[PDB]
């Protein structure tokens, strides 16, 4: 028939997650892309991104351990 | 075949500023794979990128290296689980010598827990548990290059997932028992996703499962791969468009609560139709202290109805259920909220996400090869404060 019965259990929280359980990645490879500046600076991904907040937002990938930091670089 | 390159003070003020102006907590991963003679981390370049951080103002949290486990296979470097966790002792120093002395530290960013990898990730937390605020491992269902349609919409494939969120708890309980545990890079499919898969309404069902048993089984933190980028598990698009799991992501964010309960269907068959509880999201203005959201998967290829149990059975449901836009069907990149075409208002504003009232005490309609969120007003739950 189609129909189906559910079991809640609502006597406690069996756990808690952060506020910033739904978090996100920007790979560590954008960082290679030319036009990263133009990419991070445009307004309508900045609202996408506010639209996920409060999250964690992780810089990492592969490329991760293949990026050196240049103090000198423009 | 991977190549060192260099970035600048100016890709940081990117990152930063993006981050900041977004409202998201950046975590940086530091390069591994800088070694002295003795393969220690050499730690040389981390303290520039530390001091310019500092001298910003920055506030940043760390990570230090991405799957460790293949090393081998990307750079012909073998770094044992010990040695990771004695580089990151170090950088833990470093970092407690900056400015931002409170900093948080995570990682190891371990591949899923196959043999060798649940040994590296076992020596690791032996050696450099004390000072990580977080476990961090990744997980993804299938290889980008073969996965299939049918993969996207198979319980056994989805069912997977459970015995590997098994196995990395068997690993902690053992060497660090109630460390938080984070899935610190995950998605559908890796090689940057399933081409006309993974940027699509079917999609969605690894990803709200995937959310639904991390909830359920104690994962604290669950990172998307990726927001924005190469690769078609991307929730945002070339044209920075979002996809039918940003739409996903975004409901989630705003219906569903920190407190995870239980559901579960009355029947021996709990495989094709997957149900998760939560209390309600208190910060939705609709909604009060003491309500439920309950989110579910039909892979049924027909409708199913959920009748609600006792106290909850005649209470005021909303309804959020989300279904393809056509003509394509699951394989669509379009998605309507209870048959309204979620879109951007402009590009400064997103569009409301409307509920449907259910008649109190109607079974909750459920069409096939779909997925709904359900928040039941006035549950009164104790639990839910
Ligand atoms: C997690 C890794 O940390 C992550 O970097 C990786 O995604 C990136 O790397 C993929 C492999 O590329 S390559 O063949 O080794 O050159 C690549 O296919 C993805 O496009 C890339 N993603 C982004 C967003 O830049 C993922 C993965 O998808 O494989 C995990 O391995
Ligand atoms: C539809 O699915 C069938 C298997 O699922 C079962 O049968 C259907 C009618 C529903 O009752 C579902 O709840 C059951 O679990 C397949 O055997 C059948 O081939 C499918 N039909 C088509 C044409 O795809
Ligand atoms: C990256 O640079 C480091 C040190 O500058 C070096 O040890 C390593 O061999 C380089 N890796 C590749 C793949 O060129
Ligand atoms: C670490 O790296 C820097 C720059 O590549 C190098 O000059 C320094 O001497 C290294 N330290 C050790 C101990 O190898
Ligand atoms: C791990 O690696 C180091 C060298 O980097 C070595 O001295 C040590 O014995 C290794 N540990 C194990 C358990 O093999
Ligand atoms: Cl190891």
């Amino acid at each position: 028939q189609d129909v189906v019965d559910l079991d809640f259990f609502t006597q406690e929280p069996l756990h808690l997650v952060s506020p910033s359980f739904l978090s996100v990645t920007i790979d560590a490879n954008l960082a290679t892309d030319p036009r990263f500046l133009i990419l991070l600076g445009s307004p309508k991904l900045r609202t996408l991104a506010r639209g996920l907040s409060p999250a964690y937002l992780r810089f990492g990938g592969t490329k991760t351990d293949f990026l050196i930091f240049d103090p000198k670089k423009e | 075949k991977f190549k060192n390159s260099t970035y600048s003070r100016s890709s940081v003020d990117v990152l930063y500023t993006f981050a900041n102006c977004s409202g998201l907590d950046l975590i940086f991963g530091l390069n591994a794979l800088l070694r002295t003679a003795d393969l220690q981390w050499n730690s040389s370049n981390a303290q520039l990128l530390l001091d310019y951080c500092s001298s910003k103002g920055y506030n940043i949290s760390w990570e230090l290296g991405n799957e460790p486990n293949s090393f081998l296979k990307k750079a012909d470097i073998f770094i044992n689980g010990s040695q990771l966790g004695e580089d990151f002792i170090q950088l833990h120093k470093l970092l407690r010598k900056s400015t931002f002395k409170n900093a948080k530290l995570y990682g190891p960013d371990v591949g899923q827990p196959r043999r060798k990898t649940a040994k590296m990730l076992k020596s690791f937390l032996k050696a450099g548990g004390e000072v990580i605020d977080s476990v961090t491992w990744h997980h993804y269902y299938l290889n980008g290059r073969t996965a299939t349609r049918e993969d996207f919409l198979n319980p056994d494939v989805l069912d997977i997932f459970i015995s590997s969120v098994q196995k990395v708890f068997q690993v902690v309980e053992s060497t660090r028992p109630g460390k938080k545990v984070w899935l610190g890079e995950t998605s559908s499919a890796y090689g940057g996703g399933a081409p006309l898969l993974s940027d699509t309404f079917a999609a969605g069902f690894m990803w709200l499962d995937k959310l639904g048993l991390s909830a359920r089984m104690g994962i604290e933190v669950v990172m998307r791969q990726v927001f924005f980028g190469a690769g078609n598990y991307h929730l945002v698009d070339e044209n920075f468009d979002p996809l039918p799991d940003y739409w996903l992501s975004l409901l989630f964010k705003k219906l569903v609560g920190t407190k995870v309960l239980m559901a579960s269907v009355q029947g021996s068959k709990r495989r094709k139709l997957r149900v998760y509880l939560h209390c309600t999201n208190t910060d939705n203005p609709r909604y009060k202290e003491g309500d439920l959201t309950l989110y579910a998967i039909n892979l049924h290829n027909v409708t199913k109805y959920l009748r609600l149990p006792y106290p909850f059975s005649n209470k005021q449901v909303d309804k959020y259920l989300l279904r393809p836009l056509g003509p394509h069907g699951l394989l669509s990149k379009s998605v309507q909220l209870n048959g309204l075409t979620l879109k951007m208002v402009d590009d400064q504003t997103l569009p409301p996400l409307m509920e449907k009232p259910l008649r109190p005490g109607s079974s909750l309609g459920l069409p096939a090869f779909s997925y709904s969120f359900f928040v039941i007003r006035n549950a009164k739950v104790a639990a839910c404060i």
